[PDB]
């Protein structure tokens, strides 16, 4: 139980609430000086399933901000109604969009609050967030089980993270990443990591978040829009093997 | 009488008490030293990752204008105490129009986390704090709270890994004579700080307070100078003169 | 049998009440001593590192004008009942407008172990005051059970401290002379140099209110030792 | 590649490979079974219907020695027919966990069944090697009986129970392998699906 | 064996043995001794002090004007019941202005002990006590129980040791109705002398007396208002 | 055994057995075609005492919402209950009738109630939920866990996998609600043990015109590959 | 330093020494064990048909010999390679813990079945030294039948039954054994990442 | 007094006297017990390419005594340099009671490997006395084959296969005792602090 | 009557006549112990550095009788000093209760000890009836070389094995000897208060 310390100063049922997103789909973010993405891998893929819904990953959350998550997902569908509950709460109480920091740290006291008072499970879901304010500009934050936020420009949740991490780190160029540039090296993190090869289009879902006029814009990228993405990824490798 | 309860034992002991200090023996240390119009505490770095903003790792907290905080051990207890501390800093406020003092508030943190060593369906909050400020009067205080919910006053201390090799080094060194200015009261967090550091000087992040200044966060641009102080006043004596 | 508050052993045991008596030896040792002119208490401190300022160390604190207390065992029920006895002696001061005596101060602070909070209160207290009744010294216990004592000594030491107590106590000591033999007896169950540090003392006198002794009061009784 | 030797060993010993061996198991073994528990009793009967001299003592039946050989050859047909059973259950125990072995444990209970029937039953009443046994009991009083001969007439009446009783022992030590396969054919036929996939993921509560 | 941990769990022979073994914490505490006669109730009790330079326990504690208690078993059961005692005592002068009987308070205390032996989460009352008390029908010796139960006496002794003195008392019954006072007291002082080693011997620091009666509210004797009765006792040989 | 514990794996284990009980149920077909949804399924009895016409496995929520499950029909009468007043709180505050998506959410919040308590077993049941909103049809499928999925075809129950791998090779669009009714049919006909009567199944159908349960005669209908 | 000499030890037996020994198994080992099997059933099947009087007293057959040699070497072989592989993991238990014995659990059990392969199998039915129990049984045998002889037939069939049942049992140890090296052979290559790492250091949600 | 006598008794074996040991272990036994092996490896390969006649019966081989001596004093030291660890172990066990004995059980599970090293492992395949019964062995033969001497080949052969095995007994042992002294060496490594300290008061929530 | 009894018993066997007890033991026991595997080091060193022939099988060495005297005369009086302390905590084990049982459990724990100690380790590696069990030997490899005189050479090397391999006998018993005393000096030291007045039952919490 989440109640009970080990002998060495440990907590095995946060442990495996964090083990149990592995398990889950690959989500990453790549944030920019343009504006700032997510990348989801749908494993629903099926040739029965309909996909009526705008997206099934990514989730709105206010004008200024959305979400991805991994883990379990009635948890997940639990966080983010709280989420958009505390975001209009702020909105009535000050009639400001809620600041990207504020909100994390409200949902991560909710589910620090799980790991403490009794008959209650620790809430089994990471997310990622990503959206704009008038104090630090894009940010990108990522929450663990255990109610731990952390800033971060790009970083992976779920399945292979820790490989998708460390390509990362092998080819982020902070200070000078745009958004296409996001989106070629989101393209390549998320083929270089699934299992199932070729990287179909059906097989992901990818969100952008951009300024125009003083407004803030939150799209997901179309099949057709995407395709592009994918057929300027085997042009770019098998130049890279050209030179044999 | 054994673990995974808070009943007791035969030899009149709470384990589950003990097994949460346990968790402050598992952070990043953090040291706190008082002086006579300056205060410094200081705190290991986290092992920064390439692709991570550092503006949300603060270990080191206000509370108040007076009053200052570092913590040691689970990160997100930390969130809730601090922040419930620093409401009561408001309505202490509220209910007597004067500021907190040093006492109060560690007293309060101290009852809340003994109010969560009293029932099961409660976990004891996993953090140790060092909770130094300043006073009406101007007299620096430092106080040191384990989750038990004991508070004491101290000269300097030191909480988390390797707390146990720093205590030896204050016990060695902390006299009236380190410190006299500012600049000799940091030089001492400096030294003890490095007995557990990476050798290096990016590692760390210091606070200071003075009667008159609010909390002050150093640049590297400074520790640098201090650590460099440091590295030749060392290459002098120990070597060049022994 | 031995885990729970709610269970009998088969002969009719309360495991873990014992064991909450248990965790008063695992705490240092306190004196106090009757006497016709007043009552003394007297305690070693403990201190771990030179750098803890010891008089954050309350092991003899302040109830009232006319009552003192001195504990040994957790620092949180100790919190808890001081708190309780403080909030009581001016509770009766406000609706009766005269002083609680130190038998009702115990009495009210005992009946607080009699809740199962769900643990055994994990220490014991020895009250010191001043009454219609004179000099009155009390030891509450986690069961909650109190008594008049003559002498007392609690904590770790409290066997070898009582064995020496029953020898140099008769009914007609001086504050001076009890005083000395409270730090004569302390001096034996040490392992460190006693000082001006390692110990507190207080009074309560009929015609003077509670009074912890400073460095130079201690230190011009422990030089005739 | 580690997968692809794991491949190899599970493309070389697969379930057809293990269903083969019911299959022959239920056809011939258990009728040749019974083939050598009556060719036992057709012999214990005559040892029963004979009065033994001195001259048997100088020749040993070769009426016994077929009788034990086909046990022989029974037994050492069963055993490896066994091991193959095992060695296609034992490529495919998963990783170890503390939990998600519901299949785990229906590997090990088969594969206790299997080690019963090897070792509780091969020899591996009597076993494989009872041929050897019978030589060296008769050799001991074919001995003893001729030198300088022996005169206890006990001797030579033991001389035709050793005779006797080891026809007895394969009379009942095939018949209690006929329950030990008989019982192995329902243990694998029932519980196959869980020896070759045991484990059976359900993500259907993640996202 | 294995039904003991729990008080909400039968044995396959029909008991509960928590409440069975809470009845073994009365025989843990001092004796007491209880006795009437035709006009007065009396308790005697033997203190019992922990460290030899402290003060005895008390052990005969003032209810009412006109009842009055001897504990033997654990301190803070009795110091709950004797507070539920007074305030139903209380209650009963505030309404109706007369003193609450003593058959209808040991009801009382019944009906409460009764909920710890039959749900869960709570601990049965591990204190006996002999309630002496005086109303409109006479003198009262009332027994009570861990059990929830509770008798009606004419004498009885509870706590260690307690069956020398109920031997002695059920073998001297027919001298207590017409006894005088200081009969009684003697009656139940020997009762508890009967008790002690032979060693010891009753003092005192060590004995308590409370006494109730028509012309007489209960009073209790502790240190040297006792000497007048422990004056008259035969000093026993053995 | 406990429910608010996950193991190391990072399992929650008495969901997985939940989702055994839904596995061991009688079958259930959904297929959407393009002006329709069909949802059929096995209601076959112990004996010829048990009268038919009395319980129902095909169940209307509103005019234009439709059940079916598979598992526990006690677990299933409560959250029939709870949607149909869930509906008639959302028309009680918009005065629209409930879109066949925020049923599902609100459903399946009411099915994740019960998988974080102790002293409360999740349900033994799966649902599949048929509407038709904004001139196009849904089907949906809820599971204990407090999960959904939006299909185009599925099946639920004993055989669930080669009854959706028959729909897989056997079902596509540009069909329309007559011909989709002759597939699930034949797709219950794989696991019937039995001969199929208008009894034995139970079949329900939702439209621009609403939702409806078929009669016996509609059924006896299309049993003899008729349409 | 300590932390030197372990760093010094788990540096001269890593997981490549480990999995060397995996795929040699996979390979060639195996090849060899069936090999010795057909060498053991052809000798086998040769004295089944043969018919022994004094003259195979005289002198013991070559074909026994070899075929039990090359079955000791490949015992010896096996029992060095199984214990590089406990070595390697028996270097990497970690500090003594109450709790977080997942990998250490992982650890024992293939230890156990590395056990259950040079304690059963291999003698360190029949193991290593089975060279020296037949030639022993084969000597007592034959100063019984040479010198003053003996005139028994049933010391005669023994003497046979003696070499075919030692060919018998090296074929029957041969396929257990096979048996087992493929079944070590997986539950390394399954569990081969907590064999070597069983705890992670996880302190995400400290200081 | 007798807290004197406790510690006079840790004064003269401390934790450097391990560390001393453990030291020499890595260092310096580790080599020699491969040297041991290689010199009965060699022995090994001489006899298997040998053929014995009646001059070996009348002589025993100077190397393989030479051999097995050195494996003995071995082993003996071995044994004096882990009751050394044990004696350091088992005078710091602390007072008897039923909580916080997570050090005890560290105490008592080191100890499970320094008697593993000794009960099957030394003889406190083969042990420490291993040269007698070589000699008992091969001295039952030559009694045997030197007389009238007996006339039977496959005993001049288990002359030879007795030469052999022992040598292969030793190459056995020793891997296997390298394989135990490098898994005490990473226990003491990892655990001596708790081995020496088990307890710890925690008198900080106390007055 | 039956205190009289109990306390007749209980003053025979105090806490001074194990007290005793355990100072002889750490002061002169364990000298004698270091001097006794001093001598038989010597000894060994001395039969290492000889080669032995008929001489030797008649007539045996008194150094050796030496030393395993002295070890028997040692382990004669560690039984018997033993089996004081095994008295004192016997005769002070309460009336049996199912609760209240701590010190109980220190009663039974040092008996174990105890019993680890004398009657196994003594023999009541090698014992106190070691001097029989060589003369034993000696006596059949005597009779054997002295007669027929047997000219084999590894039985005169058993003879010099068996003079040499029980001076190795005594030199790790007397190791393993002093290790366990070490262990129970502890053991009394750290928990005579408890092996003496297990229970304790100061109630306050009763009226």
């Amino acid at each position: 139980r989440t109640t009970i310390f080990s002998p060495e100063g440990r907590l095995y049922q946060v442990e495996y609430a964090m083990e149990a997103i592995g398990h889950a789909g690959t989500c990453l973010g790549i944030l920019a000086n343009d504006g700032v993405l997510l990348a989801a891998e749908r494993r629903n893929i099926h040739k029965l399933l309909d996909e009526v819904f705008f997206s099934e990953k990514i989730y709105k959350l206010n004008e200024d901000m959305a979400c991805s998550v991994a883990g379990i997902t009635s948890d997940a569908n639990v966080l983010t109604n709280e989420l958009r509950l505390i975001a209009q709460r702020y909105l009535l109480q000050y009639q400001e969009p809620i600041p990207c920091e504020q909100l994390v740290t409200a949902l991560c006291d909710i589910k620090q609050a799980y790991t403490q008072f009794g008959g209650k499970r620790p809430f089994g879901v990471s997310l990622l967030y990503i959206g704009w304010d008038k104090h630090y500009g894009f940010q990108l934050y990522q929450s663990d089980p255990s109610g731990n936020y952390g800033g971060w420009k790009a970083t992976c949740i779920g399945n292979n993270s820790a490989a998708a991490v460390s390509m990362l780190k092998q080819d982020y160029k902070e200070g000078e990443m745009t958004l296409k540039s996001a989106l070629a090296l989101a393209i390549k993190v998320l083929n270089k990591t699934m299992d199932v090869s070729k990287l179909s289009a059906e097989k992901v879902e990818i969100a952008t978040l951009t300024r125009e006029n003083g407004k803030t814009v939150i799209r997901v990228l179309k099949q057709k829009e995407v395709e592009q993405l994918i057929k300027k990824h085997e042009e770019e490798e098998a130049k890279a093997e050209r030179e044999k | 009488y054994d673990r995974a309860i808070t009943v007791f034992s035969p030899d009149g002991h709470l384990f589950q008490v003990e097994y949460a200090q346990e968790a402050v023996k598992k952070g990043s240390t953090a040291v706190g030293v008082r002086g006579r119009d300056i205060v410094v505490l200081g705190v290991e770095k986290k092992s920064v990752a390439k692709l991570q903003d550092e503006r949300t790792v603060r270990k080191i907290c206000a509370l108040d204008d007076n009053v200052c905080m570092a913590f040691a051990g689970l990160t997100a207890d930390a969130r809730i105490v601090i922040n419930r501390a620093r409401v009561e800093c408001q309505s202490h406020r509220l209910t007597v129009e004067d500021p907190v003092t040093v006492e109060y508030i560690t007293r309060y943190i101290a009852s809340l986390k003994q109010r969560y060593t009293q029932s099961n369906g409660r976990r004891p909050f996993g953090i140790s704090a060092l909770i130094v400020g300043f006073d009406f009067d101007g007299t620096p205080r430092l106080y040191q709270t384990d989750p038990s919910g004991t508070y004491h006053a101290w000269k300097a201390n030191a909480i988390g890994r390797g707390a146990k090799s720093v205590r030896e080094f204050l016990e060695k060194n902390y006299t009236d004579e380190a410190i006299e200015t500012d600049d000799l009261t940091i030089k001492l967090v400096i030294k003890a700080l490095l007995e557990v550091v990476q050798s290096g000087g990016k590692n760390i992040e210091l606070a200071v307070m003075r009667r008159d200044q609010s909390l002050k966060i150093l640049n590297p641009e400074e520790i640098e100078k201090y650590v460099a102080e440091i590295e030749k006043e060392k290459e002098e004596n120990e070597k060049k003169k022994q | 049998y031995d885990r729970g508050v709610n269970t009998f052993s088969p002969e009719g045991r309360l495991f873990q009440v014992e064991y909450a008596i248990e965790a008063i030896k695992l705490g240092s040792t306190a004196i106090g001593i009757q006497t016709s002119e007043g009552v003394c208490l007297a305690v070693e401190k403990r201190i771990t590192s030179p750098l803890m300022e010891p008089s954050s160390i309350e092991k003899i604190v302040e109830i009232d004008a006319h009552i003192g207390c001195a504990m040994s065992g957790l620092i949180a029920d100790a919190k808890t009942l001081i708190d309780k006895a403080r909030v009581e002696t001016q509770n009766h001061w406000f609706t009766y407008n005269e002083t609680m005596t130190v038998e009702s101060v115990t009495q009210a602070v005992s009946n607080l172990a009699l809740q199962f909070m769900s643990r055994p209160f994990g220490v014991a207290l020895l009250f010191g005051g001043v009454d219609e009744k004179g000099p009155q010294l009390f030891h509450m216990d986690p069961s909650g059970t109190f008594v008049q004592c003559d002498a007392r000594a609690i904590g770790s030491a409290s066997e070898g401290a009582q064995s020496s107590l029953q020898e140099v106590y008769h009914k007609s000591m001086t504050l001076k002379e009890a005083i000395k033999s409270s730090l004569i007896i302390l001096k034996q169950v040490m392992e460190e140099k006693l000082n001006a540090t390692n110990i507190e003392l207080a009074t309560v006198q009929p015609g003077q209110n509670f009074h912890m002794f400073t460095k130079e009061e201690l230190e011009e009784v422990i030089k005739d030792i | 590649k580690r997968a692809a030797l794991i491949q190899n060993l599970r493309d070389s010993y697969t379930e057809t490979s293990s269903f083969a061996v019911i299959e022959e198991w239920a056809a011939g073994t258990l009728q040749e079974i019974e083939g050598i528990a009556k060719a036992a009793a057709e012999a214990h009967g005559v040892i029963r219907n004979s009065t033994y001299g001195r001259a048997q003592a100088e020749k040993s039946p070769e009426q016994l020695l077929g009788v034990l050989q086909r046990y022989q050859d029974l037994c050492h047909n069963v055993y490896c027919q066994a091991e193959t059973i095992r060695t296609v259950i034992a490529i495919r125990i998963p990783e170890h966990k503390e939990a998600d072995n519901l299949g785990v444990a229906v590997q090990h209970a088969v594969l206790k069944i299997i080690d019963e029937l090897e070792i509780k039953t091969l020899g591996s009443p009597i076993g494989m090697y009872a041929l050897r046994e019978y030589l060296s009991a008769r050799s001991t009083v074919e001995d003893k009986l001729l030198g300088g001969g022996s005169q206890s007439p006990s001797l030579l009446l033991e001389l035709r129970q050793i005779d006797a009783d080891f026809m007895l022992k394969v009379e009942l030590a095939t018949t209690h392998l006929s329950t030990m396969v008989r019982a192995v054919i329902n243990a694998y036929l029932l519980n196959w699906k869980k020896l070759i996939q045991p484990r059976t993921g359900n993500l259907s509560y993640y996202t | 064996n294995q039904y003991d941990n729990d008080v909400t769990v039968w044995s396959p022979q029909g008991r509960i043995h928590q409440i069975e073994y809470a009845m073994e914490a009365v025989k843990q505490g001092s004796a007491t001794v209880g006795l009437k006669s035709k006009t007065h109730a009396v308790l005697v009790a033997l203190k019992r002090a922990q460290s030899e330079l402290a003060a005895h326990q008390k052990k005969i504690l003032h209810v009412d004007n006109h009842i009055g208690i001897s504990i033997a078993g654990l301190t803070a059961d009795a110091r709950l019941l004797c507070n539920f005692m007074r305030q139903e005592c209380l209650d009963s002068r505030f309404v109706f202005d007369r003193p609450l009987p003593v058959s209808r308070l040991v009801s009382l205390i019944g009906s409460k002990t009764q909920i710890p032996t039959q749900r869960y989460g709570r601990r049965p009352y591990g204190v006996g006590l002999l309630i002496a008390g005086y109303d409109d029908m006479g003198p009262h010796i009332f027994q009570t129980c861990p059990s929830a139960n509770y008798f009606d006496c004419r004498a009885m002794s509870i706590g260690a040791r307690s069956q020398s003195a109920r031997t002695y008392l059920e073998r001297h019954m027919s001298e207590f109705m017409e006894c005088n006072l200081n009969e009684l007291v003697k009656h139940g002082l020997r009762a508890l002398r009967e008790t002690l080693p032979a060693e010891q011997d009753l003092t005192t620091k060590n004995v308590s007396i409370g006494i109730v009666g028509k012309d007489l509210e209960f009073t209790i004797y502790d240190d040297d208002d006792v000497s007048p009765f422990l004056e008259g006792l035969e000093e026993r040989p053995q | 055994f406990s429910l608010t514990t996950f193991s190391p794996s990072g399992k929650l284990v008495q969901i997985e057995y939940a989702l055994a009980a839904v596995a061991g149920g009688a079958p259930s077909v959904g297929i959407k075609a393009a002006n329709g949804v069909v949802l059929a399924t096995e209601k076959k009895q112990k004996s010829i005492l048990y009268d038919e016409r009395s319980v129902h496995k095909v169940e209307p929520i509103t005019k234009h919402i439709g059940l079916v499950y598979s598992g526990m029909g006690p677990d299933y009468r409560v959250l029939v209950h709870r949607a149909r007043k869930l509906a008639q709180q959302y028309y009680l505050v918009y005065q629209e009738p409930i879109p066949t998506a925020q049923l599902v959410q609100r459903v399946a919040s009411v099915m994740q109630e019960y998988t974080q308590s102790g002293g409360v077993r999740p349900f033994g049941v799966s649902l599949l939920i048929c509407g038709w909103n904004e001139g196009r049809p849904y089907l949906f499928q809820s599971d204990p866990s407090g999960a959904y999925f939006a299909w185009k075809a599925t099946a639920m129950g004993k055989n669930y996998v080669n009854g959706k791998t028959f729909l897989e090779k056997r079902y596509n669009e540009d069909l329309e609600l007559e011909d989709a009714i002759h597939t699930a049919i034949l797709t219950l006909k794989e696991s019937f043990e039995g001969q199929m009567t208008e009894d034995n199944i139970e079949v329900g159908i939702c439209n621009e015109a609403g939702f409806r349960r078929l009669t016996p005669t509609e059924v006896k209908d299309y049993l003899a590959a008729i349409a």
